[PDB]
């Protein structure tokens, strides 16, 4: 980890009934 | 690693480049809160999510490049079971 280079995907939910 | 949201399924654990991966989040009697999706690695993998309508989601991403996968999931910024998952993503 760190050698090549990294990437970030992200999704936020809001989970509620 | 132990508990509350939980996440299984085959992209939790292995992959291949260009095909979706994927896996489930359940929800069933969670709280109301917070679900972090991440995912890190040697590409930025196109994240999809549907509500299975049944307190489940389904989750793929899009890997373009074969290596190792971090898959994390939080639940009000605490980790799920066994988060920060690994997928070896192969070509």
């Amino acid at each position: 980890r760190g050698s090549l280079p990294t990437f970030r995907s992200s999704l936020f939910l809001w989970v509620r009934p | 690693m132990v508990n509350h949201v939980t996440a299984y399924g085959p992209g939790l654990t292995h992959g291949v480049v260009n095909k979706p991966a994927t896996f489930t989040v359940n929800t069933k009697d969670a709280g109301e809160g917070g679900l972090s999706l991440a995912i890190e690695g040697p590409s930025k993998a196109e994240i999809s999510c549907t509500d299975n309508q049944d307190g489940t989601c389904s989750v793929s991403y899009l890997p373009v490049l074969p290596g190792d996968y971090s898959i994390l999931v939080k639940y009000n910024e605490q980790h799920v079971p066994g988060s920060p998952f690994t997928a070896r993503v192969t070509g």
